[PDB]
């Protein structure tokens, strides 16, 4: 199954998409 | 309200606790 | 450090705010 | 740009794969 830093990683390319848009 | 940035930081400092877990 | 179920819920959280971004 | 509701989704599912650890 898909590790904790794998689990991260995902959580922190999302980050990247939500920083993009605008108030 | 929170701009994205705001929850993106947010999400950010949740995704390194993540990192902490086994 | 913090459990599985505290950082789900926080991520469930951030979730609802994110999806009501304008 | 992926939508805020796609956004989202996408973390909803990821918490829940948190939640299982
Ligand atoms: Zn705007
Ligand atoms: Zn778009």
């Amino acid at each position: 199954t898909a590790s904790p830093r794998a689990l991260a990683d995902k959580l922190k390319q999302l980050a990247y998409k939500v920083k993009r848009l605008s108030s | 309200t929170a701009s994205p940035r705001a929850l993106a930081d947010e999400l950010e400092q949740l995704a390194y606790e993540v990192e902490r877990l086994s």
